[PDB]
């Protein structure tokens, strides 16, 4: 009986909140400018582009 | 006294009484060790019964 006491009150040391989200691999973070080349350039695809222009 | 061509002594009334007690008391060891060593506990499980299959 004594050991069921203690498993709840493990369980009830596990059910508390967490005090942060979890890290992860935040370990090399990705470009912007190769996505936007990508992006523009195949939505550009067989395409004569001529500026901009106001 | 004479039980039908037969001849019994007048039990005494302690000793048959004391005796089913001993009977009993000894069914009462018997059930007692026959289950002994066999709820197989764990805190985290219950008394778990091993079986051959569910």
């Amino acid at each position: 009986q004594l050991l069921d006491v203690s498993r709840q009150i493990k369980s009830y040391w596990l059910t508390n909140s967490l005090s942060t989200s979890f890290p992860t691999v935040d370990y090399s973070e990705p470009d912007l400018e190769k996505v936007k080349r990508t992006l523009t350039k195949l939505q550009n695809h067989l395409l004569e582009v001529s500026l901009i222009e106001p | 006294f004479v039980c039908n061509e037969n001849i019994y002594m007048a039990p005494n009334a302690y000793t048959l009484l004391a005796t089913r007690m001993l009977n009993a008391t000894y069914c009462f060891q018997k059930a007692l060790t026959k289950i002994e060593k066999f709820p197989q506990y764990n805190p985290q499980e219950g008394y778990t019964y091993p079986k051959l299959s569910n």
